[PDB]
């Protein structure tokens, strides 16, 4: 994957915490359509995020995301026990391209 | 004498009548949109020719004067045997050839220039 | 001090919308051929439209905002539906068509014979036609077919008093209403336009249908335009114009005849009768040598706008319906397609005969994809022959090699190539301006 | 908006394996459709979108000369059709709708809000 | 310079092209309604134009002084640095903000008070 | 003398009215609105003081141009969509219920229908209603077969009544009556102008206006006289009344196929248990809202007398019932139980039988008929009821009770309830005065 994720990210429900996107200057860095999908348990991926910042409805405010330059990132507020999702950042490099996921643990294991 | 009434009439007299046509100028589904089409032509038609007043030196009815000079090549003749001896059908007869550069002179030669000159000597 | 003073009858325009009515030639007066379908009740077009060229002025021009388009393109849907409801209804012609070949050796050409409610409804006739492979779809004894759209549409024969030639129109602004004509010879459709001159009506482009390529255009700029919002945009279709028009010859060698078959009391439709020679196929010809240098002048621009020179292999079309994979176009009353792959397979790095491109005839027709209402284009008798020259290509880029194909299907874009240079602004005539100026009381 | 997909299929290596998504609660004709393949435990994987209107497609570098995805306003069907399979074919597919019409500006690389259920495809050696 | 033709020009030099411009504004089943509509829509638009440049105090026509004077601010320029330094186009781009409340009050200021006023002095 | 241009003068006129709806779902161009133009985001409401005019909702002839627009929006509205012509045809019909009346009401007819071949037929089944066919000497057959014909409202379109303004053209303004207590005719103490009215739902419905206003924070009777036994009385509430109009059955659509491109939408089984619509109002704030109707009705005939509610004399079924639509299907509710209270000098909620009844002519136009497709699943709405069109029976010699029922048919009352407060007058801004001035020579 042209965007590169890292493997897993693990923390507690309550909290605040991040993950990054961390692309070139040709998928992220020069366009703006970055997107953040959230695949379900052997479900399909739905984005949480639409844009360089943009969320549809359907969708709490906790989730916060904006490109930092080449280094997109998203935010997971509040932490819940439903969190339990690995989450796909998306972005438009002359093409679709996915992401490698994060998987994602509260009040568990890593 | 009504509409169009006194046409015939000399403009001694015709000078006299022009306030009744300009009254009944706008006169005050098919087979009716015949007369929405009708009604709409009659609207155009009567502000084009207010238009031509306007942008003429007149911005008034029945009488306007001017500082443009008039030109032999438009019925060449004395006052005379233009105003006792003709109609103004014969003579439009005879003078509907000029009538696009006679209205173009009588508008830009005077409102391209006296209102200019009215307007500068009010800048004074 | 200083006063204010306003001016009646200011030069001054800006961005709107307003219907924009015709002007036709008068040409045409003299050859109706019973209302053509382009113009009926087109005015006479201005015999000396008076193009003031305007100096020290410049406009912001956008032909993918452009709404002249749009309006075009719904006045032509409008104008073809409107001529298309007089015409002879066609719910008889759905019936169980007993049908075989035509080939005696070793589709295309089907010989369907069915049922017909004649003049008399109390008695039913049998009757034959030729209907083409792509006009009819098996029903699963011979194999029993049914027209294509039989199940989805209804189908009207368009009446054959009209005609299709792409008649020279015109888009004249209303009064109050000017359009700026964008002359500048380098434009490539936004951006400020150097030399913007106001005209009364539109150059005049035929409203030509087409999908691979555009023919019957105009295109002044020497060199080709690639012309798209984004060209980094891969699905953003890049639209083309070559500089040079290609002379293209498609012809119809089939001596198809029509044949009128009475459908009920007041009613028939023209069938077609037997191919008279050979069953031969349309075919369209275009000079290779002129058909590569014009791509050499189009991978040119290409490379100059995507980079410097990159490699560019010219593929057939990835997808669409039939009118989008095969170029689309009317050559003389009859709607047929051509695969076009003999014009779309040059792979280029860096740097006499005739290509042949196989046509297929299609004679009911949806076009549009106005779904519910489609079209039954009548036999044209004897061959049809038709020469035209290319001078725009709708192209799409593909996701150091940039594949380009062609692409189309949206009619948005055969007027885009043509109201590229065209906007619509209204007059506002009034204008306040300061002056010294002061009146009496 | 929902979109049901096809059921299960069980196909082997060099076959051709084609797969349904209907379309239900909105203009079929103005929403470009992405094919989106998903590998069980692998990254995500996009096949081609379609543009219901003229039927306009558009395939991957990679699937480029597999693939062949097509669509009939009739039934409102979507129809993706994958041939030359491979052992790394057995993936589940999904078919998704964007956001905003095909007139947006940039529609055609949206988000793909809505999704179908998915179909799954097993290619494998074994009979 | 023909309709539309002096656009780019200096204002100074515009104001000899008002007139003809204002001359070409009224240009004298389906697919032929959009004449009829268009027609119609050209001919109030018009009538919209001179209602307002009537009801302004004046009724006449390229040229409409008045008593209501131009603050400074809206201008933020002088006489010269006006007529001379940018034409029309980008003068009404940069005042395209105030001409609703610059129309109002120069019409009403100027009418309701210049007007009766006008009719007291000739009421004695 | 002196002549004003912009004098303060209006007159009692008749004139065209435009519309204009809100922007907020176009849903293929909703019955209502599809061409309307723009609402006024910011409806400025002028107050007006020293202002009389003389209001007379009946003489009004805003309500006969608002009849009209609708029948004549019904009409455009269903011309384009499917014929119904073929469904004339012998129905073997049988019953479905097998428990003595357990739901007639649900009638399983089998037929014959043209598939899209002619040359073949089919066999089709629907469930229609005992209200919507009549049997032929068992054999049924469509009620309206032999007087009109069948037009099905194409089911892309709804029938939700939008709020819709009708707003006069230039010249013309429109008086709205503020004043609280207003009886329908004589002087307005509170007139205010406005561009054009608040939003009205075009409702269809008999003896009680669903969905109208309800500002007239009074029960105010209104009639043309109220001494006229045989003109309607009508009544507008202040507080509304709730109303759960359901239908439990859960229909499914079965698109039985008509073609060419013609579908006839017949209902399948209805997946669940047999039930009837049935329309609930609660009985203590209907008892309350009587008891405030009665308390005003004792106004207009003595100071105390007996006032008895009785169930709809006779007619049709559009007016001995309550007629209207829920979620986009025609049924009535006999209301017999909200009128059967008698009033001398002084929790749950009333049920009501509802029957459905597709097929429909409402307006009473023998021209045309209309066939009101089966909506999937339970259709289920709350409205509020905001008047009674009550009509008042004879009286007799010692009219010491007086007995008020239920009234209707002609649609004019349903939309006097929304324009009773409304009228329209012309400008004439040209008049003479006297004056001390002097023109010049
Ligand atoms: C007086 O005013 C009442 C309030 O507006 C009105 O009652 C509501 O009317 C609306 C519109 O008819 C009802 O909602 C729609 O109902 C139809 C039929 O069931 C639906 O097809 C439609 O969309 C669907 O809704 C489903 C969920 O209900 C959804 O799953 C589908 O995907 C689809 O979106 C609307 O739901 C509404 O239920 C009525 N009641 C309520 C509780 O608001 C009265 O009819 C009106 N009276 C008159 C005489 O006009
Ligand atoms: C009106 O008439 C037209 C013309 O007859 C008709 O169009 C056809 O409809 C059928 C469906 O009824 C379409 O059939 C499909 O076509 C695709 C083409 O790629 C096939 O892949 C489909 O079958 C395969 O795939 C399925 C899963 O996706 C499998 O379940 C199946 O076993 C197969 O493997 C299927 O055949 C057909 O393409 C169109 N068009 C044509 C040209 O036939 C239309 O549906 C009719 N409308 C109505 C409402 O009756
Ligand atoms: C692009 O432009 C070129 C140049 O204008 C077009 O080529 C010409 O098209 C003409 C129209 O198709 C064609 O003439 C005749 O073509 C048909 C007959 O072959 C038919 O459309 C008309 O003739 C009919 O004749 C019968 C028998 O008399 C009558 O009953 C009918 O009413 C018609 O009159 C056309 O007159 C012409 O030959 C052809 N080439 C030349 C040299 O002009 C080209 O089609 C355009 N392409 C597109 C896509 O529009
Ligand atoms: C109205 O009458 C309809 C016709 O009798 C009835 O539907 C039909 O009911 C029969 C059973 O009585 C079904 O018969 C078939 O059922 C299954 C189908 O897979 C199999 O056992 C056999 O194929 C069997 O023949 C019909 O399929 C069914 N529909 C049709 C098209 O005939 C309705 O249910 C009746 N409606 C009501 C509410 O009474
Ligand atoms: C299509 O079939 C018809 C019917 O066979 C052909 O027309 C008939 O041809 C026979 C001779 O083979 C004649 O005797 C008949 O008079 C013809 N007409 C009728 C009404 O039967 C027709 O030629 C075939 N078309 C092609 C091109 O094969
Ligand atoms: C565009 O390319 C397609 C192939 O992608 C051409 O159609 C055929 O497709 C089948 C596979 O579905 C191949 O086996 C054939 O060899 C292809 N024929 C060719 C290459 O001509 C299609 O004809 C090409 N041109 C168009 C769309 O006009
Ligand atoms: C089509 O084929 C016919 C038959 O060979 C050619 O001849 C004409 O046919 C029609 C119809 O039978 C007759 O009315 C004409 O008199 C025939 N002309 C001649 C000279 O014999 C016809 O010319 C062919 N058309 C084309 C354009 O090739
Ligand atoms: C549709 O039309 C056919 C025409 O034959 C009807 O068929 C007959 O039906 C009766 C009973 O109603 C049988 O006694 C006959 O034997 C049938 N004739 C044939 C040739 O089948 C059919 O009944 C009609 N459809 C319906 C629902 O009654
Ligand atoms: C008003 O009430 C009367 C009964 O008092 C209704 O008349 C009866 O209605 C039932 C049901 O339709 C019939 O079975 C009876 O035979 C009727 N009786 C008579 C004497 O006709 C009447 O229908 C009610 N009216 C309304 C509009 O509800
Ligand atoms: C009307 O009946 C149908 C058929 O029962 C309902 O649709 C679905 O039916 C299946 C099979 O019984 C159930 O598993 C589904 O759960 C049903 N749908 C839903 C959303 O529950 C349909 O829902 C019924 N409609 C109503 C309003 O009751
Ligand atoms: C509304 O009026 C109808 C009569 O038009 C009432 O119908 C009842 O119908 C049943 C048979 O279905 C009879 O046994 C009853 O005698 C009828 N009652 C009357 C009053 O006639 C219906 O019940 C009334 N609805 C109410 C009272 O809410
Ligand atoms: C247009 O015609 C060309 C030439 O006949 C077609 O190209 C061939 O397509 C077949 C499959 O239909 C392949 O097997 C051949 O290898 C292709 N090339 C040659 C040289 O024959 C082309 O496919 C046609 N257009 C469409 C859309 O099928
Ligand atoms: C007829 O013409 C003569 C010409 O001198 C004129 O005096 C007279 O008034 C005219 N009569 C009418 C009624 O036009
Ligand atoms: C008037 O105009 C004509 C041309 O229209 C010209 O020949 C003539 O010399 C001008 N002047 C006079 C005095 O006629
Ligand atoms: C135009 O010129 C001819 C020259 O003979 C003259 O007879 C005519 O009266 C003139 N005016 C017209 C045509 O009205
Ligand atoms: C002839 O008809 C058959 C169907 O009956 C069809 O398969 C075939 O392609 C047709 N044409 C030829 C050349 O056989
Ligand atoms: C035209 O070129 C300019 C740069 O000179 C660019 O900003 C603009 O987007 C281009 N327009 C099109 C339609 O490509
Ligand atoms: C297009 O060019 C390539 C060049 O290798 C050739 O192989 C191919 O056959 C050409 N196209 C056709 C349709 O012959
Ligand atoms: C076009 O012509 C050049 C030579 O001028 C040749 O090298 C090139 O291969 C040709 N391209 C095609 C597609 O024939
Ligand atoms: C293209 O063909 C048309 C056919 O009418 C012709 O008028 C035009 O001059 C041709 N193109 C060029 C540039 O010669
Ligand atoms: C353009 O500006 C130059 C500035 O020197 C001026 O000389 C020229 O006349 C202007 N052209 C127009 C058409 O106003
Ligand atoms: C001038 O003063 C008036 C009155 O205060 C104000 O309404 C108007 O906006 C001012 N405009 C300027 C700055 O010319
Ligand atoms: C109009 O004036 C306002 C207030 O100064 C300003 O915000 C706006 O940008 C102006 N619009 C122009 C100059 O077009
Ligand atoms: C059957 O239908 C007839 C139609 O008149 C109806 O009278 C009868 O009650 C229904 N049910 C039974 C059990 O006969
Ligand atoms: C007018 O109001 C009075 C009560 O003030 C009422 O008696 C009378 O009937 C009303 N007239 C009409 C017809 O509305
Ligand atoms: C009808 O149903 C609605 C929704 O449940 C409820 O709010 C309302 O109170 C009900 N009607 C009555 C009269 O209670
Ligand atoms: C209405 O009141 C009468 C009074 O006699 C009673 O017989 C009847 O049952 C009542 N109806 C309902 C539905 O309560
Ligand atoms: C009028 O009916 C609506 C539901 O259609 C309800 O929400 C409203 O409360 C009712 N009346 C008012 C103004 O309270």
């Amino acid at each position: 994957s042209a965007l590169t994720q890292p493997a897993s990210v693990s923390g507690s429900p309550g909290q605040s915490i991040t993950i990054s996107c961390t692309g070139s200057s040709r998928d992220v860095g020069g366009f703006d359509l970055v997107s953040w999908y959230q695949q379900h348990p052997g479900k399909a991926p739905k984005l949480m995020i639409y844009e360089v910042s943009k969320r549809p409805s359907g969708v709490s405010n906790r989730f916060s995301a904006s490109k930092s330059g080449n280094t997109a990132s998203l935010t997971i507020s509040g932490l819940q026990a439903e969190d339990e999702a690995d989450y796909y950042c998306y972005s438009y490099a002359d093409g679709v391209a996915f992401g490698g996921g994060t998987k994602l643990t509260v009040l568990g294991q890593p | 004498l009504g509409f169009l009434g006194a046409a015939g009439s000399t403009m001694g007299a015709a000078s006299m009548t022009l306030t009744v046509q300009a009254r009944n100028l706008l006169s005050g589904t098919v087979w009716g949109i015949k007369q929405l089409q009708a009604r709409v032509l009659a609207v155009e038609r009567y502000l084009r020719d207010q238009q031509l007043l306007g942008i003429w030196g007149c911005s008034g009815k029945l009488i306007c004067c001017t500082n443009v000079p008039w030109n032999s090549s438009w019925s060449n003749r004395n006052l005379s045997e233009i105003w006792d001896n003709m109609t103004w059908l014969q003579w439009d007869k005879e003078i509907s050839n000029y009538t696009q550069i006679i209205y173009g002179l009588l508008e830009e030669s005077q409102n391209q220039q006296e209102k200019n000159e009215q307007d500068l000597l009010a800048l004074d | 001090n200083l006063w204010v003073t306003v001016y009646y009858g200011v030069p001054v325009w800006k961005d709107a919308e307003t219907t924009l009515f015709c002007a036709s030639d008068a040409k045409a007066y003299e050859t109706e051929k019973h209302n053509v379908w382009a113009t009926h009740a087109c005015v006479p077009t201005d015999p000396n439209p008076q193009e003031i060229h305007l100096e020290n002025v410049t406009e912001e021009f956008n032909m993918w905002k452009n709404n002249m388009v749009e309006q075009m393109h719904t006045d032509i849907i409008s104008l073809w539906d409107q001529s298309l409801k007089p015409c002879v209804k066609l719910t008889p012609l759905c019936v169980t068509l007993q049908c075989t070949n035509v080939t005696n050796n070793i589709g295309e050409l089907k010989n369907c014979s069915f049922n017909m409610t004649t003049e008399l409804r109390d008695k039913k006739q049998k009757v034959y036609s030729l209907f083409y492979r792509l006009d009819v779809v098996q029903i699963n004894s011979n194999k029993e077919y049914r027209l294509i759209n039989c199940n989805t549409s209804a189908i009207t024969q368009a009446c054959p008093k009209v005609s299709f030639e792409p008649i020279p129109i015109h888009y004249c602004a209303p009064a109050g209403f000017a359009i700026l004509k964008c002359k500048d010879k380098k434009f490539n459709g936004t951006g400020p336009c150097p030399s913007v001159s106001t005209v009364q009506c539109t150059h005049g482009i035929k409203p030509v249908v087409s999908t691979q390529l555009l023919l019957n255009g105009s295109l002044a700029e020497e060199e080709v335009m690639i012309r798209s919002e984004n060209i980094t945009n891969n699905a953003k279709n890049i639209l083309v114009q070559f500089n040079t028009p290609v002379q293209i010859n498609c012809t119809r060698p089939n001596n198809n005849t029509r044949k009128s078959i009475r459908i009920g009391p007041g009613q028939a439709f023209y069938a077609t009768g037997d191919i008279i020679g050979d069953i031969r196929q349309a075919h369209c010809n275009v000079s290779k040598a002129t058909w590569n240098e014009t791509l050499g002048k189009v991978v040119k621009q290409l490379r100059k706008h995507f980079g410097n020179n990159t490699i560019i292999r010219f593929a057939n079309s990835s997808g669409g319906d039939l009118e989008v994979t095969t170029h689309s176009f009317n050559c003389g009353g009859e709607f047929f397609y051509c695969n076009t792959s003999g014009l779309f397979n040059s792979t280029w790095i860096s740097n006499n005969d005739s290509i042949t491109l196989p046509c297929r005839i299609k004679q009911i027709i949806n076009m549009w994809q106005r779904i519910g209402q489609a079209m039954y284009a009548p036999p044209i008798q004897g061959v049809i022959r038709c020469v035209s020259n290319i001078t725009g290509l709708i192209l799409t880029r593909d996701g150091t090699t940039e594949t380009f194909r062609p692409g189309g299907g949206d009619m948005r874009d055969n007027w885009r190539s043509e109201l590229y240079k065209y906007k619509v602004v209204k007059i506002e005539p009034l204008g306040v301006a300061p002056t010294r100026c002061k009146r009496r009381v | 908006v929902q979109l049901v997909q096809s059921g299960a299929q069980v196909k082997k290596p060099g076959a051709s394996v084609t797969v349904s998504c209907t379309a239900s609660g909105y203009t079929f004709t103005g929403y470009h459709m992405h094919w989106v393949r998903q590998a069980p435990g692998q990254g995500l994987e996009w096949m081609g979108w379609i543009n219901p209107f003229r039927g306009a497609v558009k395939y991957a570098q990679k699937f480029r000369g597999r693939v062949s995805m097509t669509r009939d306003t009739s039934i409102e069907i979507f129809y993706m059709e994958l041939s030359r399979l491979r052992s790394d074919d057995t993936a589940v597919y999904y078919c998704a709708r964007e956001m905003f019409d095909s007139s947006a500006d940039w529609s055609p690389w949206r988000g793909m809000v809505a999704w179908g259920q998915g179909t799954l495809v097993t290619v494998s050696s074994a009979s």
